[PDB]
RNA sequence: AUAAGCAGCUCAAGCAAUAAGAAAGCGAGAGCGUACCUUUUGCAUAAUGGGUCACCAAGUUAAUUUUAGAUGCGAGCGAAU
RNA sequence: GUAUGUCAAAAGGGAAACAGCCCAGAACAAGAGUUAAGGUUCCAAAAUUAUUAUUAAGUGAAAUAAAGAAAGUUUUUAUA
RNA sequence: CGAAAAUUUAACGGAUCUAAAUAAUAUACCGAAACCUUGUCCAUAUGUAACAUUAGUAAUAAUAUUAAUGUUAUUUGAUGGGGUAGCAGAACGUUGAGUGAAUCUUAGAUUUUUUUUUUAUAACUAAAUAUAGAUGAUAACUCAAGUGAGAAUGGU
């Protein structure tokens, strides 16, 4: 295009569909898993010391 | 700059869709009703759903200039459902630039040479971007009359379960309950 | 003619979707001015002429709205579009049995 | 007021003139009306001018 | 100050406990997608910021982490999260021209630009224990 | 009450008395807010551009500065820490901790009186060998 | 060396510094853009002129008559003794 | 000739390409900002978004070819 | 159906579409250098404060203030911003000249380059190459012009 500001348009890409149901009168929080590979630092429940109390059921067990 | 900083390896890694040209499709039918009524995706129909593919505008990381398209493999070419009269009354023209050398072919008569996987091929053709990036994308398009194909095992799958067979669903949803189990 | 004005005929179903809203968003100009008004117990001459011999887009006819009066057409009409200025000009009312 | 040297001055090229006709090409006579026969020529000059008068040197009172 | 959610007051400690968090601060209305450490480069010359001033961002529409997202109706209420800048001073641009000219006319008008931009640098950003609250 | 009118369409292609209707109330670019009271003075001044502007029924007037506070956005930021500043006009402005909280500017035409460290503070503090820290400190 | 660019502009992979530090440049690929001047109601025009580069090349001076601003003197001014 | 506007001397969006038409008057940048005309399956930013009918001719879908003919089809109004 | 023209499908822009056509409606979204927001540049104002220069007026042996000009900031959260013919204002650059019997230069003046920075038709930092003490260069202000060229089937 003519300017910076029009190639950013045509390249344009909306966020996640999740991110688009934003609450009303109040704050929220919401599961939102992503479709990604996940890290090394999330360190799955069974390298957990039995002493670590961040060890939980998943996120899914708390909605 | 932390949302783009990772591995993007299988963001552009070339992936293996499948899609029968003879399965009735509820989101590409213009038939909602009843489900017996619902047919399968007409032939532009069909290619503009594909044209999204080889061009990999279906990936939150698209860009026109980066090549990040995908593989496409439909079968099942020869009952390519179309309306109307179209098989028999729509025509194709070629010109070589010679005065009289006017080719005319009807798109049942292009379909007894090469097949309902040329006129499909036609379609995509026109609905991807004319640059120089059309013939890498046209040629991930991989068109076939039947069901057999020698893309049985390139085809993505999900546990053991072939995208779009019986029970891949099912298979997805199994593998991301476990990855919920860590910090 | 050689120079190509290319300007069709009818309009589409968005050209009327906005002709609807302009002659519906000139109504409650018309109104609330109106209104306003007759709170004070005032009027003007030109509202009384307005709601007078004018008609509101909910007692338009759908020819009247998206199409004029021609003489110089086949059967006296002539598309909306093609007056000058359409989009911010009032225009809703014909000769009669035109 | 330098006439000729570029655009950006706001006197280039033309230099003040527009373009063509007599007065950009030639000159015009100061005393040319296009043809019109001056009012001078058409009342023609009053009076004369007395070349025998004395000048004098005012001087008043005040 | 109105009371917090009870479903944010559950769930607050899951979404602080994860390694990596994320938030998308809102500069006089532009938002900003920053991670403590951050650089950001703003479009324009802050006024009245020297390099070494310290701020405290409070307009916070969505701090989440991987799995879960906090979301709030116009903003994220200040007291649940924390996070500060600090001014890395201003930079500026290499001087474009934009020549401004029609066919058959001599005449090039040249307009310079040389914009300055304020660098911030992301130096906390930790999500507050709401236990009290 | 009073006429909250605001220019929606421009009269680019519009006759030159149009332009004498949207002077008359002031309108000289788009999305202009202009209040005037509700006359017929005003009323038929709209009649003539009820195609341009929108017309809204307010009670009060907006100020200027009123009008300009409803687009204006929240900073989203607050200096809460300032650093050893000199101004032009007032002198050096110690640095300040708004957290804590004092904008104390000391001028004058000598070092000392700016506050700062000067060379004769620099050898007081190298001539003090007998200060030590304590030794729980250590 | 699969391609139909007034050769610029917008987005930009990659290559490029033996070495601590330090990336100008070239740029695949995507998009936008039909030279300039003159003359005309109107020119990418298949209307005018120019092979490229460097240099030479066009409102100036004189007398005369005026205006504005500044400034000296002031019912006098200037010139000259 | 008259009335009005644009171009001329006005870039930009729309009309495939476009001096004159529909919008809108470019000091310079930033923004999934807000809008006009115009549009939203793909080329190509945005709906394969909803409701009710008609067409089977690719008619048509951004430049209406006519009078006219006809067990094409739908609806309405009579009528057996 | 009527409906036939000569390079090629040949006025859906194209692919294609049984709606992604047509008619009567509804909502959301996209959409310009338009508008808004946050900054910047330029023009013209209105007051105030400070810095500098020049020229006055006072004070000072035990510094303050007045005026003009330049400049930055700030108050009204000031207003304004396309452009041909044409009119007007403000500046840069070039050649020579006065201050100049001045100023600076092997501790590198000057070096047609490259490079760097600064709102920038200009200058500046550094690097490289060479080697000048004046028949060298030069700030600032001012004076005078053979003073600014992609355009004349121009000239050499
Ligand atoms: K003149
Ligand atoms: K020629
Ligand atoms: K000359
Ligand atoms: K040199
Ligand atoms: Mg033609
Ligand atoms: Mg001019
Ligand atoms: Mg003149
Ligand atoms: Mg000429
Ligand atoms: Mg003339
Ligand atoms: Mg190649
Ligand atoms: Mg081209
Ligand atoms: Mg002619
Ligand atoms: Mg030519
Ligand atoms: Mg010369
Ligand atoms: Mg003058
Ligand atoms: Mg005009
Ligand atoms: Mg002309
Ligand atoms: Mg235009
Ligand atoms: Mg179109
Ligand atoms: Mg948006
Ligand atoms: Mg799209
Ligand atoms: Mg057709
Ligand atoms: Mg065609
Ligand atoms: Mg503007
Ligand atoms: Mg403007
Ligand atoms: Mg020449
Ligand atoms: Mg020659």
């Amino acid at each position: 295009q003519s300017t910076a500001n029009r190639t950013k348009r045509m390249l344009n890409i909306p966020p996640h569909e999740s991110f688009l149901n934003v609450p009303v009168e109040g704050d929220r929080i919401i599961f939102n898993p992503p479709s990604s590979e996940a890290s090394v630092y999330h360190t799955p429940f069974k390298f957990l010391p039995r002493s670590d109390p961040r060890r939980r059921a998943n996120i899914y067990k708390l909605f | 700059m932390s949302q783009t900083v990772g591995a993007t390896r299988l963001a552009y890694s070339r992936v293996w869709h499948h899609i029968s040209a003879v399965t009735p499709h509820p989101t590409l039918s213009t038939i909602k009703a009843p489900s017996e009524a619902i047919t399968p995706p007409s032939l532009g129909r069909l290619a503009s759903r594909i044209a999204t593919i080889l061009m990999g505008k279906h990936k939150p990381i698209w860009d026109p200039s980066t090549d990040c398209g995908d593989y496409v493999v439909v079968t099942n070419c020869a009952g390519l459902y179309t309306t109307g009269h179209k098989k028999w009354r729509k025509t194709y023209y070629r010109h070589n630039t010679r005065p009289g050398s006017l080719q005319a072919i009807t798109m049942d008569a292009l379909m007894e040479k090469h097949g309902g996987a040329e006129v499909l091929r036609k379609a995509v053709s026109g609905m991807l971007p004319k640059n120089r990036l059309r013939d890498k994308r046209l040629a991930r398009l991989k068109a076939f009359e039947g069901d057999a194909h020698p893309y049985k095992e390139n085809l993505v799958r999900f546990g053991g379960k072939v995208v779009g067979a019986p029970g891949w669903e099912e298979a997805v949803k199994a593998i991301r309950e476990a990855d919920m189990e860590r910090l | 003619g050689g120079l190509l004005w290319k300007i069709p005929w009818r309009m589409s179903k968005f050209q009327k979707l906005r002709q609807r809203r302009r002659l519906r968003a000139v109504d409650n100009v018309v109104a609330t001015i109106e209104n306003a008004l007759a709170k004070k117990g005032e009027t003007v001459k030109a509202v009384e002429r307005w709601r007078a011999e004018m008609p509101t887009e909910a007692e338009m006819l759908p020819k009247d709205k998206y199409t004029i009066f021609d003489r110089k057409e086949k059967r006296y009409r002539k598309g909306i579009h093609k007056l000058p200025k359409w989009t911010r000009v009032s225009q809703r009312v014909n000769p009669p049995g035109y | 007021i330098r006439k000729g040297r570029g655009p950006s001055s706001g006197y280039g090229k033309t230099a003040g003139r527009g373009t063509k006709g007599q007065k950009a090409h030639g000159h015009v006579k100061p005393w040319f009306q296009g043809g019109q026969t001056p009012l001078i020529v058409s009342h023609g000059r009053k009076g004369f001018v007395n070349q025998f008068a004395a000048d004098m040197s005012e001087l008043n009172l005040e | 100050q109105p009371p917090i959610s009870q479903q944010v007051k559950e769930l607050l400690p899951v979404l602080a406990a994860q390694p990596g968090h994320y938030t998308t601060i809102h500069i006089h209305g532009k938002p900003y997608l920053v991670t403590e450490g951050d650089t950001v480069k703003l479009p324009f010359k802050m006024p009245g910021v020297a390099p070494g001033d310290v701020l405290r961002l409070n307009r916070a529409s969505v701090i989440g982490s991987r799995d879960l997202t906090l979301q709030g109706a116009p903003y994220v209420d200040e007291r649940l999260f924390e996070c500060r800048a600090i001014v890395m001073g201003t930079e500026s641009e290499p001087m474009r021209v934009m020549i401004k000219k029609k066919r058959r006319c001599r005449k090039k008008k040249h307009v310079f630009s040389k914009h300055k931009y304020t660098v911030l640098r992301i130096n906390q950003l930790k999500i507050n224990d709401v236990s009290s609250l | 009450s009073f006429f909250r009118i605001t220019l929606h369409r421009s009269a680019i292609g519009l006759p030159k008395r149009t332009h004498g209707v949207l002077a008359a109330l002031g309108l000289r670019r788009r999305n202009q807010t202009v209040f005037h009271p509700v006359e017929p003075q005003f009323a038929g001044m709209l009649m003539k551009v009820k195609e341009l502007v929108r017309v809204e029924e307010v009670p009060h007037r907006l100020t200027k500065r009123e009008l300009k506070d409803e687009r204006k956005p929240d900073a989203g930021f607050v200096v809460e820490k300032q650093v050893r500043r000199f101004i032009p006009g007032v002198g050096v402005q110690d640095e300040v901790d708004f957290s804590k909280v004092g904008a104390v500017v000391r001028d004058g035409k000598r070092a000392g009186d700016l506050g700062v460290r000067t060379r004769s503070d620099w050898e007081v503090i190298g001539k003090m060998k007998s200060v030590l820290p304590k030794v729980k400190a250590l």
